[PDB]
């Protein structure tokens, strides 16, 4: 990613829920619920010097949150060039048009799709 | 293969941007590709809409979305700004326009009716 | 066993100056301008609270640079400019003009057939 994107405080996306993968601002180390499940389910004087990484886990979380927010708000357009905003529902339509399904199938079944997505999450 | 002999869809694979084409050059022990992308700029902001209802029937655009020229609902494609007049051959019709959330109101111009109107004048 | 560590030197290129910066690995400064990191003891720099892009990585989000007298500074590295996009349910980003850029990419192919 070229630039950091922070999510808007608007959580209207056509019914889709992303509060389980966006960071909570309340944490000291800004991370999401699923990230916290991930980081908890992973468990000298001979010359052993354990060099730490250049990028700490907080920074990785910053980068991932930026990618995620750009995906949510800008489609794939920020992969190519400058980020171009778009609603999520229309982005979903775009992506269904990519796979041979017309976007009306989304716009008529939007709530069903959102509920399935939230359930899968 | 993917970027010299043809045009890959795979974004973020040969340069940054929508991939157009490339050129290879000789190099000691190596190769140097020269990728050509399509990076856009100079944007405006645009009020958008998912669909348009005209006579109870919805309209989904065949390609592109419905865009802003000011406070009007006109239409063009999704990666270059070139607005059009709403015609029948740019959209198609599937279902009533009442389940569609977020829809706006506009008239839909037809190409055939003014050519039909040339008949009923005479 | 009494404490030890790797000796590492931070510097710009010799075609700039000859000032240095001394980094002690994995042990803190109480046993050697003094600054402390999780990497250890860093001597010969100055802590700044401005965020730049990284020049030389050190560890634990710390990078050093040699800017304008002129001295060694270090800081907590950024991830570029903070930016966000105005989002609604009736907005989108559509372009009007464009450019045609060319990016150099280089991949190694072969090496010398030593025998
Ligand atoms: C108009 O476009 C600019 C360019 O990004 C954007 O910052 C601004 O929020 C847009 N206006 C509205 C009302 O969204
Ligand atoms: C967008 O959200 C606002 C919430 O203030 C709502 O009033 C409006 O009807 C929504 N418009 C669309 C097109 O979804
Ligand atoms: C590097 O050193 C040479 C000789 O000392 C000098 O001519 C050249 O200008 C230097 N490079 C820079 C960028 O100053
Ligand atoms: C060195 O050990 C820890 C790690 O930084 C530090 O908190 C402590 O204060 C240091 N020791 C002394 C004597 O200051
Ligand atoms: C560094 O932090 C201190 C407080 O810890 C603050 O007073 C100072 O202004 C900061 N330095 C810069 C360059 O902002």
């Amino acid at each position: 990613v070229k630039q950091i994107y922070k999510t808007p405080p608007i959580k209207d996306f056509g019914g889709f829920n992303f509060s389980q993968i966006l960071p909570d601002p309340s944490k000291p180390s800004k991370r999401s619920f699923i990230e916290d499940l991930l980081f908890n389910k992973v468990t000298k004087f001979n010359g052993l010097t354990v060099l730490p990484p250049l990028l700490t886990d907080e920074m990785i979380a910053q980068y991932t949150s930026a990618l995620l927010a750009g995906t949510i708000t800008s489609g794939w357009t920020f992969g190519a060039g400058a980020a171009l905003q778009i609603p999520f529902a229309m982005q979903m339509a775009y992506r269904f048009n990519g796979i041979g399904v017309t976007q009306n199938v989304l716009y008529e079944n939007q709530k069903l799709i959102a509920n399935q997505f939230n359930s899968a999450i | 293969s993917e970027c010299v002999l043809g045009q890959s869809k795979r974004v973020d694979f040969c340069g940054k941007g929508y991939h157009l084409m490339s050129f290879p050059q000789s190099a000691p022990h190596g190769v140097v590709f020269l990728h050509v992308t399509y990076v856009p700029a100079q944007e405006k902001n645009f009020t958008t809409a998912p669909a348009i209802c005209h006579d109870g029937k919805a309209h989904f655009p065949r390609e592109g979305v419905f865009v802003s020229n000011g406070t009007h609902w006109f239409v063009t494609q999704r990666n270059f700004y070139e607005p059009q007049i709403i015609t029948t051959d740019n959209t198609f019709v599937s279902g009533n326009c009442d389940v569609v959330i977020g829809i706006v109101n506009n008239t839909v111009y037809d190409p055939l009716q003014p050519e039909l109107d040339s008949f009923k004048e005479e | 066993p009494c404490s030890f560590g790797g000796v590492s030197v931070i510097t710009p290129g010799t075609n700039t100056s000859n000032q240095v910066a001394v980094l002690y690995q994995g042990v803190n400064c109480t046993e050697v301008n003094v600054f402390q990191t999780r990497a250890g003891c860093l001597i010969g720099a100055e802590h700044v609270n401005n965020s730049y892009e990284c020049d030389i990585p050190i560890g634990a989000g710390i990078c050093a640079s040699y800017q304008t007298s002129q001295s060694i500074i270090a800081y907590t590295m950024s991830l570029g400019a903070e930016n966000s996009v105005a989002y609604s349910n009736n907005s989108i980003a559509i372009p009007t003009n464009f450019t045609i850029s060319v990016t150099t990419e280089i991949l190694p192919v072969s090496m010398t057939k030593t025998s």
